[PDB]
DNA sequence: TTACTGTGGGAAAGA
DNA sequence: AATCTTTCCCACAGT
């Protein structure tokens, strides 16, 4: 019947790093259009890590469901940006999995759209689908701002993440993304690395405080791997001109914006710049033109745009499934009532159907489907929820809360990490 | 007012 | 060497 | 008025 059971949900629950399988969809927050017939392909492209051992054990699956039923067991996906007028592009192709990037998507302006978003398919090359996954939203711009409101899309906040590439002469070809690999900074032109951006508070360490606002040209910034933790020293970033940086004291005045070209001085030496030399990242020394100007090269000029992510985790639990995996639930929050056998959950988020039931760690509980963003269910007792068996898991060994990770599990057998956590301190 | 901890990765200078 | 095209600056037109 | 955004244009420097 496929039905989950407690004991497999146990077995998952306690060991999710050999069986979910994850898909992470990375891309820009902001996509320049195209006129006419040009094509100004979105930058970084939009790409999609495949991660966890459990991609291994679904092909395995395959593998082995080949044989009762060599290279049909091969990843192909597609991807698209939601226009019934707009080609669908083919994909390129530790714990990663697999990786595609899509580098020649553009968005037309016969497209009226204020925002989209892209769609990947994926499928086996037998023709076996495993579905549709979104990105987030990303907005439609004309070009680049050139202000002295909406902030969330055009400026640059702490704390969020930006990509950076280096562009020389209009070439696309040219194209290298700062990106980490081997626990050091490099230049690559397949990958790109989303680094998180923060205003350094106040000779450097392992260990700094941060400010919330927007980033301005003259800010001291921090540059953070989100995907390693590594940063780079702290950079001073600064608007640059045509192989030259501009010191002047009013492009303080003006914010780092979408695809802005921009340099990062070093806070020791004022003539001091991070550049690239063939995919290499270095400490490159300006000269002087006067007090409000240093003369570059183009090896020093990164522009800058906001980034995002769209992530997915889904486990077969009960075997291979028939069905498409996805449309696969997200869920945004939890809203807890009433305490004692009174208290009750909403379940906040997107693309919920009927076929969902939430697990409170390995107890299933009647779920009530109100709406594809509204689950409605009541709160098992602790008791039930935490066992002989799960008392290990479920303990907060420090304060001695009851902690249940939330699942949605589908009639079928796949199982959806929520990614949030029920404390029966709550309540 | 978050702290943070990242190790630095210096950027080797040019010649 | 010659045909063709992402990309960035600038002009023009619109808000 | 003045400034910004949107759309149109075209050359550069590559493939």
């Amino acid at each position: 019947v496929q039905s989950l059971t407690s004991d497999r949900m146990i077995d998952f629950l306690s060991n999710k790093e050999k069986y979910e399988c994850v898909i992470s969809i990375f891309h820009a927050k902001v996509a320049q259009k195209s006129y006419g017939n040009e094509k100004r392909f979105f930058c970084p492209p939009p790409c999609i890590y495949l991660i966890g051992q459990g991609w291994k054990l679904k092909k395995d699956r395959v593998a082995q469901l080949y044989k009762t039923l060599q290279q049909a067991t091969e990843l192909v996906a597609y991807i698209g940006i939601g226009s019934d007028t707009s080609e669908r592009q083919q994909l390129d192709f530790p714990n990663i999995y697999d990786y595609c990037a899509a580098k020649t998507l553009y968005i037309s302006d016969s497209d009226k759209r204020k925002y989209f978003d892209l769609n990947a398919q994926f499928f086996y090359g037998c023709g076996m689908e495993i579905g549709g996954f979104v990105s987030q939203r990303i907005k439609v711009i004309s070009k680049p701002s050139k202000k002295k409101t909406d902030c969330k899309y055009l400026c640059i906040a702490s704390g969020t993440k930006v990509a950076l590439f280096n562009r020389l002469r209009s070439q696309t070809v040219s194209t290298r993304y700062l990106h980490v690999e081997g626990n050091a900074f490099h230049a690559s032109s397949t990958k790109w690395g989303a680094f998180t951006i923060h205003l350094f508070d106040d000779q450097e360490t392992d260990n700094f405080a941060v400010r919330d606002g927007f980033v301005y040209y003259g800010s001291v910034v921090k540059l953070v791997d989100s995907v390693t933790g590594i940063a780079l020293p702290r950079l001073r970033i600064r608007k640059v001109d045509k192989q030259q940086v501009i010191l002047d004291a009013s492009c303080s005045e003006e914010p780092v914006s979408q695809l802005h070209k921009c340099a990062f001085q070093m806070i020791d030496n004022e003539l001091v710049y991070l550049c690239l030399s063939h995919d290499k990242i270095i400490q490159h020394q300006a000269t002087a033109i006067n007090e409000h100007r240093h003369q570059i090269n183009d090896g020093a000029a990164w522009t800058i745009i906001s980034t995002d992510k769209a992530e997915y985790r889904f486990f077969e639990a009960m075997g291979q499934v028939a069905n498409p995996i996805s449309p696969c639930p997200v869920v945004g929050s939890l809203e807890v009532d009433g305490h004692g056998e009174a208290s009750r959950v909403e379940l906040h988020g997107r693309d919920f159907k009927p076929n969902l039931k939430v697990w409170f760690g390995a107890t299933p509980v009647e779920t009530t489907f109100r709406s594809e963003e509204s689950l409605h269910c009541s709160i098992p007792p602790v008791s039930q929820v935490r066992n002989e068996q799960t008392h290990w898991m479920f303990t907060n060994r420090t304060t001695g809360d009851v902690e249940v990770p939330i699942s949605l599990v589908r009639d079928d057998g796949v199982v959806y990490s929520s990614g949030l956590t029920f404390s029966y301190k709550s309540l | 007012r978050r702290m943070i901890n990242a190790s630095v990765w210096m950027p080797p200078m040019e010649n």
